[PDB]
């Protein structure tokens, strides 16, 4: 409603000989948790117990522009969040003055939209050959898993349904994400990219004939980044502990055959 | 015959291997913006909140 | 020098930081005047 007379611009990155191989080019939106423009609102004005539909409305929006990976109108960005750091930390406060409506269940559809925002991050580090080729194609798999069945069926449901069915619940929303399924999946992705953050961390911080007849010698060789047998031992170990799950093991099934 | 050896080399492909590290300097200007930016709004926001302040004031007085 | 440096900047980061949380308190605070006097209004 207000105006804060912000220089609102959009720029492509000048720097390019750093950016990985499928990073994007364009600078980061203006920082509305830090940069305001046009309003800096609250809901506690509707914080009436009747008021609660309208501001949950609210929050619904909110909670909807989130989820993309871009934070909502009365959502603040963390200060460990830095946009042009790749490597700065994923994290931010909401306002606890509203009701437990807002703040309660909201943590599941961020800690959602953390894991996709981490995961975008990492397709876009992986794109580096030195890395390996299998994880370069877990890059193309986790790309098409984030276009293909989690915008295709999540963000355009849920813009469908609050524009058309009167009233939408978060309840119904949660409803239709564990009939989609689609977040069991992604823990299970994230798991996988946790493992291999810990392979890799650990790589990093550890620096230091007879009756066959063959003439072959070994060379324990070791590299700062896990290659394709680490990734299958890996991905064997994931599917041996994750026995008993129809649907994640055959997810698994098909993410082994397809890399 | 029989040894055991360790690594110290690793593939570098040049389409895409980093060529200087300079450009962490230059985030890390660009980063130096964002914190005026930041410290500008935070001026902005104390303005704001001076004359909000101001009117709350004058309306609990009228 | 260039980790020196790079320490650097993270302690400027991290000062940025205590002064946004700063920010952030005084936004949550011009959200309450604001509906406060939201309210008396209306």
């Amino acid at each position: 409603m207000e105006i804060k007379e912000v220089d609102d611009r959009a720029e492509l990155l000048r720097y390019t000989n750093n950016i990985p191989l499928l990073g994007k080019l364009v600078n980061h939106q203006p920082l509305w948790s830090t940069n305001p423009k046009l309003k800096s609102f609250s809901l506690e004005k509707i914080s009436a117990p009747d008021q609660r539909r309208v501001q949950e409305a609210l929050v619904v929006k909110d909670l909807l522009n989130v989820l993309i990976g871009l934070e909502g109108t009365y959502i603040r960005y963390f200060n460990d969040y830095e946009p042009s750091d790749p490597e700065t930390p994923i994290e931010f406060k909401i306002a606890k003055k509203m009701d437990p409506s807002f703040k309660t269940f909201s943590r599941r559809i961020v800690r959602y939209g953390k894991q996709y925002m981490i995961l975008t991050r990492a397709y876009e580090k992986w794109s580096d050959t030195s890395f390996g080729m299998v994880l370069q194609r877990f890059a193309y798999e986790i790309r098409r898993f984030l276009e293909d069945v989690y915008l295709k069926t999540l963000v355009e449901r849920l813009e469908r349904d609050f524009n058309k069915v009167p009233n939408f619940s978060i309840r119904e929303l949660e409803q239709i994400i564990n009939e989609t399924e689609v977040n069991k999946q992604m823990e299970l992705l994230y798991n996988i990219y946790e493992e291999i953050f810990r392979e890799i961390e650990e790589r990093r911080t550890n620096q230091s004939s007879l009756h066959l007849r063959l003439m072959v010698a070994f060379d324990t060789t070791v590299y700062p980044v896990p290659k394709g047998g680490a990734i299958l031992k890996i991905f064997q170990q994931k599917i041996l502990e994750n026995l008993g799950d129809r649907s994640s093991v055959m997810f698994l099934k098909k993410l082994l055959n397809n890399i | 015959k029989r040894h055991i050896t360790y690594a110290n080399s690793d593939i570098s492909n040049k389409e895409l291997y980093i060529n200087e590290i300079k450009s962490l300097k230059h985030e890390i200007k660009e980063l130096r913006k964002e914190k005026n930016d930041t410290l500008n709004n935070y001026d902005t926001l104390e303005e704001e909140t001076d004359d909000l302040k101001n009117r709350l004031q004058a309306l609990e007085k009228e």
